RNA sequence: AAUUCUUCUCUGCGGGAUUCCUUUGUAAUUGCACAAGGUGAAAUUUUGGGCAACAGCAGGUCUGUGAUGCUCCUCAAUGUUCUGGGCGACACGCGCACUACAAUGUCAGUGAGAACAAGAAAAACGACAACCUACUUGAUCAAAAGAGUGGGGAAACCCCGUCACAUAGACUCACUUGGGACCGAGGAUUGCAAUUAUUGGUCGCGCAACGAGGAAUGUCUCGUAGGCGCAGCUCAUCAAACUGUGCCGAUUACGUCCC
């Protein structure tokens, strides 16, 4: 069961602060891991007129997000992944991942 | 013929209200064994000009801006 | 389509991405994680 | 080469200019550039016509008989103008002055009978939308409201 | 040169060319090119306009009044037809005719307001090299849309008809008629 | 015996594949040089071959992958991939001199390939219409 | 050393040389109603004449180069401004309609079917004469007419 | 169908740009600098934006909001109603702002044919799938429709028109083989209900103006105007609106203070 990791979180130094750091719990240990690069970045773009009212200089906001997806790939440890992900505590808003395929 | 082909020696300056015409000192282009220069007759040019422009003058020997 | 923060059903509300924040405006309602760039 | 004649040709009770294309001149007869692939199923075989064949090489007199009662010729109903009719079964054509005589019967009931856009329509103001007003530049006559 | 250095419009002769008039001579484009459509940053700077083939400059200046217009590629079609009509009218390299048709087109001298603050006043002002280049092509092809607007039996010929004439200096061309009529407003005022 | 290279204009991406042979002619993005439809692009896409060395230098079997632009920017994407594509070889498989002759003859020709000449359409902005064009005033 | 399109410029050629081969050969199929417009928002009569006569090999050279397609994808080749459109901006859409019938023609006659493209691909061979045999005064070389 | 790869794509963090040489240049013993030129992908706040002081304006909002002071209403109510029906949108060609269409022979109208683009979206709980789209049937007979199968929670998608086409295509000194308005007949569709919701729906009306626009007025300089077009937002249904992406791609000034 080669497993898969999709880490989707916005915030600065989370998407990095797990996959970069926290796979070296598996990366440099008994697991053998297949790193790809993170998938492409998205922006979620809403634009609302700044005026609560009618009057304006016809001005608009543009508000954005960034969602950061990382794919990280494995061979099959059994029950280690349950230990793998659980090694490392450090982040917030970052995403836990349970995947099987092939 | 009427073509008497001079050089701009220099842009003697911007001249006029809009930004268009520019005062220029003209070196008559024609050279002969009895070299006929003016030597220099100031002219006003219509449109953009530059350091080595060939300016053929159909109305020659007019003394330019003087007055205004 | 009454919407989230107020009775409104007016100040037409963004359906975009199904977050319905316009009631109290997505300006007043924030921390959503949006930013002001460009 | 030889053109014995060109003229006007009255086809169905109508003055039709001789135009070096047949369908496009047949257009004036209240048929329309859609209805002139009928020029095949109006039982002429000639192609890219000149005023060399109406009657002469169309035996035309039949062709303008096709533009009326076409079911006797090989034609779908999807092209027929009045398709199924409120007074009777279809006249497979709107053609010539038979159109407006039926208009003068039809043109009462909607424009009699009230509507918002339809009575706009009945007075011909505006198609689909809430603009009536700065609609109409470059000229005189658009739309006009008098209760005095 | 076995079509290596030398150039062809499709197959055409760009080498034997020069401008006649020492006034605007030696700055005007003397062509080595194939197609008038090229893309570069054409005028980033101040006098960069004088470098590229008039063939472009015309083809570039080729279709104002955009309505559903394709411009350069639509233009180059028209200039396929335009040149050919011209050389085997005029029995010359139409690269010459066009080159010869630029110069006779524009006025050498102009009359402007030098008047101060609402006063409409005159001076004789002397046209500059890039203005005989520029205004020629500008008005040269302005004769097209006019001669070309409705009464045409004439599809491309309009462009041929004011390049031919100007290269002959004739006063019929909408090109040259303004070269003179401006100078009826020039030597008159001065 | 190969290299590979990429053409770019605006978004249009050309990619130059490279194979070797001295007798051969090039397909368009998908279709041979001769038969590309708007003449007035062909003679351009001739310039890569024709101008500088027409024949003495390259018949090389060459294919190109062009995606990311409309038709003409894909004709400028292409030729660059060739001039880039060709210059690649004489650095890998040939002497500086044969290269130095070629890329000079390009340099004088124009920026046939010095670069994509980077120009990308401006983002539309604010209430500004398209870019730099303003929603128009009235009763001013 | 001859491929589909690619040697040919099948714009008005590799079609038309196939067309006569489709029409003059009695073999193929033309359904009954031609009175109806093939193409998006066209009030102009479907053409002057020869309506399917532009249509079929498109679908073949559509099949061939684009491999798998269908009713939905192939009208991407059927083009229109969709402009009759009345006092509004024009917009753009393709034709699903005759598609099925169009591709039934190749569902008969030696060209593969309810999934793929073709069987024997005559297109090369029956097209292999284009560089050989020119319509337009094809120049070729001084050897070939 | 086996092989090896990172040219093309993905992205976090980095490199790169600086006034750096040159011009005895302009100016100038200083200085701060400028220019034409060089190198470079980029050459002068690199480019487009976001941000943005201090004072104010009886600027707009009490229709955004358990955000609020009064003081009017308080039950045959100015409250509420998946409350019922009607309006907000009406025809004196009224006057005005902004936009879309366009009348040409420069696609010009249209019929076919060849190529190729990009930011963007897509979904359901206190129940036992309601979003899109590809395929192929609807197809022995219109179009749009109907229906069945198939995976996508988003890197399920890439055939958009402008253009290219001489394909030897049709027009053809004209209000016209160019306005699509007004028009009455059928028919498919979203859904509590469409009496014009709307439409590659047909097909009739064309004979309604209209034929470069009076004074007057708009906004910008390089991938720019203009042209073209695509999604998004509203959205059960509807874009001539706005928001953003991309394609085609310009002439004129590299200036002055005259307005």
């Amino acid at each position: 069961q080669t497993v898969r990791l999709t880490i989707t979180s916005r915030n600065a130094k989370a998407v990095e602060s797990v996959t970069s750091q926290l796979l070296t719990r598996a990366r440099d240990e008994k697991v053998t891991i297949h790193g790809p690069v993170r998938l492409p970045t998205r922006t979620l773009k809403i634009t609302t007129r700044k005026t609560p009212c009618g009057n304006g200089t016809n001005t608009w906001d543009t508000f954005e997000l960034k969602i950061y997806k990382r794919i990280i790939d494995l061979h099959a440890p059994t029950e280690q992944v349950k230990k793998i992900t659980s090694f490392t505590m450090e982040s917030g808003v970052d995403v836990s991942i349970t995947i099987l395929d092939r | 013929d009427q073509a008497q082909v001079g050089l701009i020696i220099k842009v003697l300056g911007r001249t006029g209200s809009r930004g268009n015409v520019t005062q220029v000192r003209v070196r008559l282009m024609a050279e002969a064994g009895s070299p006929d220069y003016n030597r220099t007759i100031v002219r006003n040019v219509k449109g953009p000009c530059k350091e080595n422009d060939m300016l053929s003058l159909m109305e020659t020997e007019r003394e330019a801006r003087r007055l205004k | 389509r009454c919407c989230v923060i107020c009775s409104n059903q007016k100040a037409l509300i963004r359906k975009y991405e199904l977050n319905v924040c316009r009631q109290c405006f997505r300006e007043n309602a924030e921390h959503i994680g949006f930013t002001k760039l460009r | 080469i030889p053109d014995h004649f060109q003229h006007i040709v009255r086809l169905l009770n109508t003055n039709v200019e001789g135009k070096r294309k047949v369908p496009f001149a047949l257009r004036m007869v209240k048929g329309v550039g859609i209805r002139f692939a009928y020029l095949v199923c109006k039982k002429a075989g000639i192609d890219v016509e000149r005023r060399a064949g109406t009657l002469t090489a169309e035996e035309l007199e039949k062709i303008a008989e096709i533009i009326a009662d076409p079911a006797k010729f090989k034609i779908p109903d999807w092209f027929l103008n009045r398709q199924r009719d409120p007074k009777t079964g279809k006249t497979e054509h709107l053609s010539s002055s038979m159109v407006d005589t039926r208009l003068r019967e039809d043109l009462e009931r909607l424009k009699k009978i009230r509507a918002h856009r339809g009575v706009r329509h009945a007075y011909g103001l505006r198609v689909r939308g809430q603009h009536t007003c700065t609609t109409g530049r470059h000229g005189k006559t658009v739309g006009v409201s008098r209760g005095k | 040169m076995s079509s290596k250095t030398p150039k062809l419009f499709n197959k055409w002769s760009f080498e034997g060319l020069e401008t006649s008039e020492l006034a605007l001579r030696d700055h005007i484009s003397t062509t080595a090119a194939y197609v008038p459509h090229t893309s570069g940053r054409w005028q980033k700077r101040r006098f960069y306009k004088a470098r590229m083939p008039i063939v472009e400059r015309l083809a570039n200046g080729l279709m104002f009044k955009g309505r559903g217009n394709g411009r350069k590629l639509q233009a180059a079609r028209l200039l396929k037809h335009t040149l050919e009509i011209i050389h085997l009218l005029t029995d010359e390299n139409p690269l010459q005719v066009v080159v010869d048709a630029v110069s006779k087109g524009a006025p050498r001298e102009d009359s402007t307001r030098v008047g101060s603050g609402g006063v409409v006043r005159r001076q004789a002002v002397d046209v500059s090299p890039m203005r005989r280049v520029n205004e020629a092509i500008y008005q040269m092809c302005k004769g097209a849309r006019e001669a070309a607007f409705r009464n045409l039996k004439s599809m491309p010929e309009c462009l041929a008809d004011e390049i031919v004439n100007a290269s002959k200096g004739s006063s019929n061309s909408y090109a040259i008629k303004k070269k003179d009529e401006v100078e009826r407003v020039a030597k008159a005022n001065r | 015996k190969q290299v590979q290279t990429f053409g770019k204009k605006k978004t249009a991406i050309a990619v130059a594949t490279v194979t070797k042979a001295a007798q051969c002619n090039i397909k368009v993005n998908g279709v041979p040089l001769q038969q590309i439809l708007p003449d007035t692009l062909r003679a351009k896409i001739m310039e890569a071959i024709t101008v500088v060395g027409s024949k003495y230098y390259s018949r090389l079997r060459i294919d190109v992958a062009v995606h990311g632009g409309g038709q003409v920017s894909q004709a400028y994407a292409a030729r660059q991939a060739i001039a880039k594509g060709l210059i690649a070889f004489f650095q890998k498989y040939h002497n500086e001199v044969e290269k130095a002759a070629l890329k000079d003859k390009f340099l004088a020709y124009d920026k046939f390939l010095l670069i994509a000449d980077p120009r990308r359409c401006e983002p539309k902005k604010w209430g500004r219409h398209s870019a730099r064009t303003r929603f128009t005033k009235s009763y001013r | 050393k001859i491929h589909r399109i690619g040697k040919r410029k099948g714009a008005s050629l590799k079609d038309v040389s196939a067309w006569r081969w489709i029409k003059t050969a009695a073999r193929h199929f033309k359904q009954e109603g031609k009175i109806f417009v093939p193409n998006c928002t066209e009030i102009m009569k479907s053409s002057h004449g020869r309506e399917r006569a532009p249509q079929n090999p498109d679908w073949y050279y559509i099949r061939c180069a684009a491999v798998l397609r269908a009713i939905y994808l192939r009208p991407g080749v059927g083009y229109g401004g969709l402009s009759k459109r009345f006092g509004n901006k024009k917009n753009y859409g393709s034709r699903p309609e005759h598609t099925v019938t169009s591709s039934t023609g190749p569902l008969h006659w030696a060209c593969k079917s309810l999934t793929k493209l073709g069987l024997v691909e005559p297109g090369a061979q029956s097209g292999q004469r284009l560089t050989r045999k020119g319509h337009k005064f094809a120049d070729s070389l001084a050897f070939q007419v």
